[PDB]
């Protein structure tokens, strides 16, 4: 017990899969040779260690500031090419956007500025994502899709240079926001990192259960800044350039800004973005996002 | 040949029964490497350990002592419908036990001062009516100007080993453990030109001994 | 030692998802799907297609709490036969990434890993199948922010990110004058269930 | 006697299921000696390793630099319909991986001289339009007057571990690896009274790491 | 060691041909063959007869990629019964090289290795058989450039180069006024499959 | 795994074949005593090492020039008679035919001369094959069926002498073709050895997948000659004389002849044939093909 | 496959027959501690040993 | 109880199939001594070894 079902258990050689009786078939781990990638922070990619004959041959936030998830283990890559790394010119803290936070904003109000995008999941994204109609909307923007917003903000960076030149990329992300209020100010913002942002996922991030996602709170009672970092995620070991946003940043309001009387009714915020441990595979011609 | 005889219940499909499947794929499959993906979850209680907002309780300078700001019973009528992640895990199953961790985050100003007493009273036919009557149970007088969040433990002072998650009978002996309530101990004070109100965000999540068992239809037909 | 009290199961995703639950049929998340006896039907084994589709208690709603999943699918089909004559159902497994035929024929479905189920008259017949994780992806995503193809025609879908497609063809030895339709009900369970990147639970009343 | 109970799916025939057959021949058979027959094949990949013509690309002395002579995507729309032996093995299955070996045989004259650049560009929304744009990928400038055949390796610079063989969706992220194209680097030259044209026979076969899995209905219903 | 990555199967002819595929019925490579209930039918187990017969995806098309083959045949028959009464099918195995009777009778078919299959009413019944390599040749050729006999009457055939012939006789306990015909469908698989001298694959569209 | 089927595995003694359960029956290898033949090149035939009581008794071409397949292992023969070998008088390189190769011939055009036969698989062969109507046709011949074309070309050779006197034979075949072109000539021919040539097999040899069969290319860019050799094949250890053609030669055009201007529009070709390691069994009266 | 044959009495329910039940609960249950409850009876003869009035 | 499933070909009679018979005689039989009978044949080839006229 060992519930009454059968998870596996598995079998082999003719135990759980013979011509007399059967249990449910299970897939085994594929042991592959190749260059160690996928998991950011711990890249250290190096060489690894035909096999058939032919017929013609003879608690929580805003406590500390640590990664939302712990970094995972590297895996052997399918492609044999050596990656191109931007280094310190790419992996650095960039000023993503500067946005205003007024008291009129209520619970679960996503805040974004000029470099941000209106993305509640219902917007019809015209391909490619670099089309101006995606970023300019009748209402205020809400999200910061990575790396789409980062590449648009700095199209001339070494990170974006390789991003428009390689078919696939791999890096983590660190977002920080600084909001200075006097000791007389009150209010709280939440820095959300939403994986694979879609209609239902973004609306649940506004709600009470949203704290399942990576989060840190920027409470004006004690903090002036809050940092959050997330390692790389994707269904593939390397993400396709211009066609996939693994992480998206959301700066929403938990407790509406409560400024002291006779002071401004809004505070300025500065959003930063940091790609962590970047590698790019498959060099070819320039194809922007 | 072997001789055989069929017991009652031939050709019956069981969700809990093993060894019913026949192979619809001939070859041995090999899944691609997936060790690069972080945040691997293996248990439903890990969701319950994550924070989850349950009540946004306001608090003004006009509030006098012995003023009730909030109260909720510790029964499947409330704990299963807060909207927090823990409430979803509770509604999936029929029985629960262990401690519940409450976190009251003070999102006021750094100039505000005061006290809010958080009381937990075990099961009784009637809930506490006044502050002093509620302070006869397990309570903690919380000074808001210290650390941002209050760590209030809701002890499992229970009659039986397990509590039933039945929304139709929440006030049962084997269902509710009691009430948890927030009262104004010392009135909210602060200098002039400071905010006259301060919000307190009440979070709820699972303690280190929290468990759940016996799965039930989710969603619920409630009301 | 432990002592222990060995924390009861039912909390473990390997145990919780081993049990069968009624699969919502593609479209509106209906509990059953009706298909004619002339051509049959093709039921995709794709999570994204199952979570069209924000339900309430549906197994889809439980799977929507995880971004990526990887398990060995267990599926039980039920074919409700309305008429008074027995029939036979041809269920073939199209692997994830395979070309699905436009006109499913007996000859072409025989090249896949198929099964020939006898269906009884005026009642429903049940049959259980086991398919291992055959997806070319590392983990099958329940939600996807991007395009399936480079042309950008299909948004938020990955046809290969699934256990494949099941192709059905009814067969009759007698000739009926009135064309009738079969009713299909599906149950799904998971072996060696692994989940990555948790997502918030769906709302309720 | 044993007691028994039938699970759902009684009397069902499975192509992948073993132990269904009953003996229709009583005696133990002895097959005649067959070790005298050579060329015994045991694997489908051995067919893929054999050469197979895919394109007969012409090349004249009138062709200027930066002139495209041929281009094909590395997707099941092309690699599965070349007519080569490898294309038949690919169409049998649903997924493929590994390197592809291209062989450009120069069937011109021994007096001809020139260069043809063979470029392989990974996956992108648009194919390369000019020669220099195609030369930004993995390429090899091939001088025709050396050895008869060029050994161009098409590397598996792929997003995932396996590529799907779906003719209905060839331009998918998990289907195509890119484009391979032939451009005129240095114009074809030779003495007077030499042939004004020279054919280049393009062969394709499997590399040493080429694999295929998950069998599908052959023939295909294509278009 | 290996490491390994043990090259997935599905590439091996021993594994690939172990699965069942729909056998084309002799004549036009039809998926089914109709025979009267009065006499029955005789279905030859001869590759050359199966590849009359350049098909497209048919198992015949796969076998035409090899000159000589040698394996233990696995065959599954399906007898579709149109009328409302149950029946019984007598399937006997004539070894390759044996004299096939002109009028198949119950007494004569009983001397071969036979099987008596009960067939249900108004539906099809399936039964699987296993025959070892009984051919007098070293390897059964799929293509043959020559004559079977010294007189040179039959070109491109070898009747003995096969797994033999299967002789069918339907049996009825009730008497029907209208003579009806059975429908026959065949599946074939191979054990210990060995192939020699590869041949180019068949063309497609 | 060990797929979900059951290839064998096999059984015995009462394991996979008892009165309680069954798996698929399999045939075993027949261990026979006799003279070692079948496989050419490695003949070396010698002696080998009733058993019941009675009731009455107490990359590729045109790289190098090697065999298309490697030579296989010998097998014990069913017949007890000692073979007759022609030796060097038989096993030798014969001038099979001289044929012209014009530029008018296109891709996949089978070339054959006076000693060749028109064989596309559709021709109605009147028995016996020595009938003149088989070799003389309204159109040009295409194939060289072995040994039919070889025996017809040299009916007085020691090889053909035994061929018309023995019921069965066994030998390999080597075909070579010399085509001399100047350094200004261009074009490529393919030397095909087609096993059991029939309608579908010959037409697929003209097509793109034909390179599965044994082949060598005679490219005028570098070569003036190309050789190809194949060991013996058949459904029986010894082939019946006059009634079976195991191998057939096909000299077809890959790249049409591209001669320099002001020169002849065709080049001459000389086709050679070489029987490799010949043995003949079952001596009786003279029965020609 | 095994060969089999049914003896007379197929599908018959017996009060004294064991091994008829199929699992209608998937998970392994754990009963709460019950050692605090006294007067645990295990035999019908213990009832017979208790006194019982028969005639006044 | 064991779980089971019938493969195609249930109730089929095979001349080459073993283990189909059920006992129609209860007691263990003892055959009388037969070692006094000579000319015991065990093989069909022994018939073939005996002479046989074919043509006069």
């Amino acid at each position: 017990n060992n519930v009454t079902t059968d998870v596996g258990a598995n079998g082999w050689a003719p135990t759980v899969s013979t011509g007399l009786g059967d249990g449910p078939v299970s897939a085994s781990a594929d042991s592959l040779p190749g260059r160690s990638g996928g998991a950011s922070s711990e890249k250290t990619h190096t060489v690894s260690g035909s096999r058939f004959s032919k017929w013609w041959e003879p608690t929580g936030s805003t406590a500390p500031s640590l990664l939302a998830y712990p970094t995972a283990t590297p895996v052997p890559l399918p492609n044999p090419d050596e990656p191109s790394q931007p280094g310190p010119s790419g992996d650095r803290t960039w000023l993503l956007d500067t946005v205003t936070w007024s008291q009129e904003f209520t619970r679960g109000w996503n805040i974004a500025g000029s470099n941000g995008m209106q993305w509640t999941g219902l917007e019809s994204l015209i391909f490619p994502v670099s089309t101006d109609t995606n970023w300019t909307s009748t209402s205020s923007p809400t999200a910061y899709p990575l790396p789409f917003s980062f590449v648009r903000a700095y199209p001339d960076s070494s990170w974006a240079a390789m991003y428009n030149t390689h078919s696939m990329w791999n890096c983590g992300w660190r977002v920080q926001v600084t909001v200075n209020g006097s000791q007389f100010h009150a209010g709280a913002l939440i820095l959300y990192m939403v994986p694979e942002a879609t209609t239902h996922a973004i609306q649940t991030a506004r709600d009470n259960a949203g704290f399942v996602f990576p989060y840190v709170i920027l409470n004006l009672y004690e903090s002036n800044t809050a940092t959050i970092e997330v390692p790389y995620i994707s269904p593939t070991p390397n993400t396709s350039s211009g066609l996939h946003a693994p992480w998206t940043f959301y700066l929403q309001v938990l407790s509406p800004l409560n400024p002291p009387p006779s002071l401004p009714t809004s505070l300025s915020c500065s959003i930063y973005v940091t790609p962590v441990d970047s590698s790019f595979h498959g060099l070819r011609y320039l194809a922007p996002q | 040949h072997w001789k055989t005889r069929a017991v009652p219940g031939a050709g019956t499909f069981g969700s809990a029964v093993a060894g019913q499947e026949l192979p619809l794929c001939g070859v041995r499959a090999y899944y691609p490497p997936n060790a690069y993906i972080p945040a691997q979850v293996r248990d439903w209680l890990e969701f319950a350990h994550r924070p989850g907002l349950m009540a946004t309780v306001p608090w003004t300078m006009a509030d006098e002592p012995a003023e009730r700001l909030g109260i909720f019973p510790v029964s499947p009528s409330a704990i299963a419908g807060t909207g927090a992640p823990i409430s979803y895990v509770i509604s999936l199953f029929s029985q629960w036990r262990g401690e519940l961790a409450a976190h009251l985050l003070f999102t006021g100003s750094a100039q505000h001062y005061g006290r809010l007493v958080v009381c937990y009273t075990p099961a009784a036919p009637q809930p506490p009516s006044t502050m002093q009557e509620a302070m006869r149970g397990t309570y903690t007088v919380w000074d808001v100007n210290a650390a941002s969040t209050l760590e209030f433990t809701i002890p499992f002072i229970s009659n039986s080993y397990w509590k039933t998650v039945d929304v139709n009978n929440p006030d049962a002996l084997l269902s509710t453990t009691g009430y948890v309530s927030i009262w104004v101990q010392n009135p909210l004070v602060g200098p002039h030109t400071a905010p006259a109100s301060a919000l307190v965000q009440a979070f709820i999540s699972a303690g280190e001994s929290f468990n759940v068992r016996l799965m039930q239809n989710p969603a619920l037909t409630s009301q | 030692d432990y002592t222990g009290n060995p924390l009861p199961p039912d909390t473990k995703l390997e145990n919780f998802f081993s049990f069968y639950r009624l699969l919502p049929m593609g479209g509106s998340g209906a509990p059953s799907l009706s298909f004619p006896a002339d051509e049959g039907t093709i039921i995709p084994l794709n999570p994204i297609n199952w979570l069209k589709g924000a339900d309430v208690s549906g197994i889809a709603a439980m799977l929507s709490c995880f971004t990526y999943i990887a398990a060995d699918l267990r599926i039980t089909l039920r074919f409700s036969n309305p008429n008074d004559n027995p029939a036979t159902m041809l269920v073939a497994f199209a692997p994830p990434g395979a070309t699905i035929p436009l006109k499913p024929t007996r000859q072409m479905l025989s090249n896949f890993y198929m099964a020939e189920v006898p269906v009884s008259a005026a009642t429903s017949t049940m049959v259980s199948f086991s398919i291992p994780y055959t997806s070319p992806l590392s983990a099958i995503p329940t939600s996807y922010f991007g395009w399936e193809d480079w042309s950008g025609t299909n948004f938020g879908q990955l046809s290969s990110g699934s256990w494949g497609n099941l192709m059905l063809i009814p067969s009759l030895s007698v000739d009926s004058a009135i064309p009738f339709d079969f009713q299909l009900s599906c149950w799904v369970a998971f072996g060696n269930f692994k989940a990555w990147v948790p997502r918030p639970p769906p709302p309720l009343p």
